[PDB]
């Protein structure tokens, strides 16, 4: 649904506190503002992508105190009241299963210097002018929007999508579903205890699958890994000579006088300018893959969660009954329920 | 008397929908709504 | 329905006349096109380390053997400025294509049709949509049915009348608290529960939450009214 | 006749099969004929 926001300031990346270099970098004109402006365009689009996927209700629905859903057991996908973050059991699995780089939540020297400065990459990225901004919506606010869509789905069916939420008993909602897939509603009511046991058992396999297998969240970990590998590659390009006598502007300025320091520095400015434009082009292209994924995820939220879909194999494999959204780090997970 | 305030954003109006194992809400009336969508 | 629609179009007419914050998606495209060209024109001012931003000054001051070194800096920085503009435009143009293919999909599914897709053709249940042109874009006026004034009702998944269980053919069983009816799912038009409104399957022991009420047979008053005719004829024909 | 609908003669449909179609109004009218004959049979006596 999104990727890590980043701002990279052209000045501390290229010139790294050298005012001497800064007076050369101005000779390349508006390239710095184009980079800053670009990355700001990507960073605002991450909040928009998250807003369009999750904020599909203007009302925060909540579940009734009595869980009488006709024998269906949503307790594993609904919020847990006992937890300090209002995640469901399946969301707390999904949140452990992705290993992040920089949430943006206040990095403040004591964590940055000394013992941790060896193993941690994220502090060194910050020291070189690369910064990761936090999302507009916390993982608590995504968990609340996901709760509203799920509590709306189990209490109200599709009606909370089309207008105000209208209560219906859950076995009568599930009958309107069966009728949608061309199965007559008495096939639910005559088999309801079996249909609930099949659903409750199937939700149990999601618990076990997510607890067991390492490959499940590959579509999300490969976003976090591309963010981290591109940032590491951009930090590593500060090591490059570009044909100058040193990788470090302070060395060149220690050794040389202005007349030829300008020639050694011009090379480092050039290549560094080229290293940022490469990263920002790669990030603009990636951001278009993530926006194409977010617009699909918003379309699936609208058509599989707020509704029921006639579209074959769109809302999982089978004939679609309903779907439950779940939050994940930088993503969304749909539990599609299908009649097979 | 105007100033810049800062606040945690409200996600929407809080709403406990009145579910029960034998209760249904049915609309007795409708509004035709016209809505504008804009695309490049 | 016509008065609601005529008033709803009247609010589009007023809204578009009133508020500046509406065509923001289109003005953003014109602004990004204008900004990118202004930035590419401003890059002609940049020295790139040459003695001047202006190519004729270098050709005024210097002879070819070193004018070419000053020129090669400007060629390099300018050529990098074009590739930056053209990459930005190639990327942006893919966003406008994605927007156009969505608009073509909405033209096909919302204007040339009616969509069962929830929230694809405006907020509500989709009835129809009207396209309107705009500078570099399209506006769709989506027309939607929205259910408005609800009442609560008691409901049941089935009715029991003769140990046989009954389900609606279409719609849902509702009760005002004293009597029972079928209504269509999305609008309250209650009807007497009959063998035309409902279908039978199995007996009342399997359906959780089934309720007792009579189910009317509309053929029975015909055969009853003809039984009264039959008796009055037989009673008369005791006399001849 | 409530599970099915009628259109055309059997000569046009490729692969059509013969079977009875039940009319649920017919046993109502048959039971109404047995009721009519027991009334007329008793009516021989007065
Ligand atoms: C909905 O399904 C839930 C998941 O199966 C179920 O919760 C589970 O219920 C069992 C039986 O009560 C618990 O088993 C444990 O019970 C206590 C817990 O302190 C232990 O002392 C026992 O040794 C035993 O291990 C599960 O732990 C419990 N799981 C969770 C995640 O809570 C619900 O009860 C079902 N809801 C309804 C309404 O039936
Ligand atoms: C269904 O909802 C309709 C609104 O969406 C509602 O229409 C409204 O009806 C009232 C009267 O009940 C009208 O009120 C006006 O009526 C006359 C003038 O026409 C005056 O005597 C009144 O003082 C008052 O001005 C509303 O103008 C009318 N609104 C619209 C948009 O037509 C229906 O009554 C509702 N129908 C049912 C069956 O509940
Ligand atoms: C639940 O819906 C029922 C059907 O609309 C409704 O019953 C109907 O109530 C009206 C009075 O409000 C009766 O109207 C008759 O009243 C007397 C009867 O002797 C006559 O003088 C009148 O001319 C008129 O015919 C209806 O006859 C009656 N229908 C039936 C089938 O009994 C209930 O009142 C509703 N209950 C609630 C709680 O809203
Ligand atoms: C819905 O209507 C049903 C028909 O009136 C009714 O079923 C009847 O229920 C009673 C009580 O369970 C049974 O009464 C008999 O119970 C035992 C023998 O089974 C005896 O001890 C009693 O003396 C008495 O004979 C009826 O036999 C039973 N009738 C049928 C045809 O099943 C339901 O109870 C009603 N349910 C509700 C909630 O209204
Ligand atoms: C399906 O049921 C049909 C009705 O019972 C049946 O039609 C009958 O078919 C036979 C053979 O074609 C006809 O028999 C007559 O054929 C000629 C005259 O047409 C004579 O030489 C024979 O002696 C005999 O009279 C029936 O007349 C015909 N009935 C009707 C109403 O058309 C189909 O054959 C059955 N098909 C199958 C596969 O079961
Ligand atoms: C639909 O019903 C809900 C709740 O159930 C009703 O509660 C009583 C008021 C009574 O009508 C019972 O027979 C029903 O079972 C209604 O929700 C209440 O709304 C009012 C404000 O209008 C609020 O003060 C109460 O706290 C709400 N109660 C609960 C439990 O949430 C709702 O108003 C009914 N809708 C309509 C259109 O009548
Ligand atoms: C509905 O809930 C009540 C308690 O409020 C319970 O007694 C009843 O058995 C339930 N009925 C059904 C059909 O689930
Ligand atoms: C009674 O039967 C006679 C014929 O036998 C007929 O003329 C008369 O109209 C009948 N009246 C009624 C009320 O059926
Ligand atoms: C079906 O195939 C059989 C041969 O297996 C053939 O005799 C028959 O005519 C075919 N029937 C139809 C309705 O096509
Ligand atoms: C026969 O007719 C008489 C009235 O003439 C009636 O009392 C009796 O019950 C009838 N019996 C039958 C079997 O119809």
């Amino acid at each position: 649904v999104s990727m890590t926001k980043t701002s990279v300031d052209c000045t501390m990346y290229i010139c790294g506190d050298s005012t001497e270099c800064s007076n050369l970098l101005l000779q390349y004109g508006s390239f710095c503002t184009q980079l800053n402006r670009a990355l700001t365009g990507i960073a605002v689009e991450q909040d928009k992508n998250t807003q369009e996927v999750f904020a599909q209700v203007k009302q925060i629905y909540k579940t009734p105190p009595i869980k009488d859903f006709g024998g269906f057991n949503f307790s594993q996908i609904l919020p847990d009241p006992s937890k300090p973050s209002k995640r469901s059991f399946i969301e707390d699995l999904l949140f452990n299963k992705v290993t992040l780089a920089d949430a943006g939540f206040i990095k403040q020297y004591g964590d940055c210097l000394g013992d941790i400065a060896a193993r941690d990459l994220i502090c060194a990225q910050k020291f070189n002018g690369l910064t990761v901004l936090p999302p507009l919506l916390t993982d608590e606010m995504i968990a609340q929007y996901t709760s509203a869509l799920l509590a709306g789905t189990i209490t109200s069916g599709w009606t909370f999508g089309a207008g105000a939420a209208l209560q219906i008993p859950f076995a009568m909602q599930m009958a309107y579903r069966f009728n949608g897939i061309g199965v007559t509603q008495n096939v639910l009511y005559e088999n309801q205890k079996l249909i609930a046991n099949q659903f409750n058992s199937a939700i149990g396999k999601i618990q076990d699958s997510l607890s067991s297998t390492a490959s499940a969240l590959g579509k999300l970990q490969d976003v976090v890994n591309q963010n981290a590998q591109a940032l590491n590659t951009l930090v590593k390009q500060l090591s490059s000579n570009f044909g100058a006598i040193s990788s470090v502007l302070n060395d060149i300025l220690s050794r040389l006088d202005k007349v030829e320091a300008e020639v050694q520095i011009d090379r480092l400015i050039t290549g560094r300018l080229q290293s940022l434009q490469t990263y920002v082009t790669q990030q603009l292209i990636r951001a278009a893959e993530i926006r194409a994924s977010a617009n699909l995820a918003a379309t699936k939220m609208s058509e599989c969660v707020l509704g029921q879909s006639k579209r074959v194999d769109f809302c999982g494999k089978g004939y679609h009954l309903m779907s439950f959204p779940q939050s994940a780090p930088h993503g969304v997970v749909f539990l599609h329920v299908t009649y097979v | 008397s105007q100033s810049i305030i800062a606040y945690t954003m409200s996600l929407g109006a809080e709403n406990s929908v009145a579910y029960s194992n034998n209760s249904i809400a049915i609309p007795t009336n409708f509004t035709i709504s016209v809505t504008t969508e804009i695309l490049p | 329905i016509a008065n609601q629609f005529n008033s709803a179009i009247g609010k589009i007419q007023d809204s578009l006349s009133s508020t500046a914050s509406a065509l923001g998606k289109l003005q953003d495209v014109v602004n990004q096109n204008a900004q990118a060209l202004n930035t590419l024109v401003k890059q002609l001012s940049s020295n790139f380390g040459a003695i001047s931003s202006v190519l004729n000054d270098i050709l005024s001051r210097l002879d070819k053997v070193e004018a070419e070194v000053q020129i090669d800096r400007l060629i390099t920085g300018r050529l990098q400025s074009l590739q930056t503009y053209v990459t930005q435009q190639l990327i942006r143009a893919a966003e406008i294509r994605a927007s156009a293919n969505l608009a073509a999909t909405k033209m096909s599914e919302c204007v040339l049709g009616q969509s069962k897709r929830v929230d694809f053709c405006g907020k509500g249940y989709h009835l129809m949509s009207f396209p309107q042109s705009a500078p570099h874009g399209v506006v769709f006026l989506h027309v939607t049915y929205v259910p408005a004034q609800e009442k609560n009702f008691t409901t049941a998944p089935a009715i029991c009348h003769d140990g046989k269980a009954h389900f609606p053919r279409e719609g849902v069983f509702v009760s005002n608290g004293t009597d029972w009816f079928v209504t269509q799912r999305n609008f309250y038009e209650p009807q007497i529960i009959t063998t035309d409104n409902t279908f039978v399957s199995g007996n009342c022991d399997v359906v959780i939450g089934i309720v007792n009420n009579t189910v009317y047979d509309p053929l029975q008053p015909e055969l009853d009214s003809f039984k009264e005719e039959l008796d009055k004829y037989f009673k008369n024909h005791t006399s001849p």
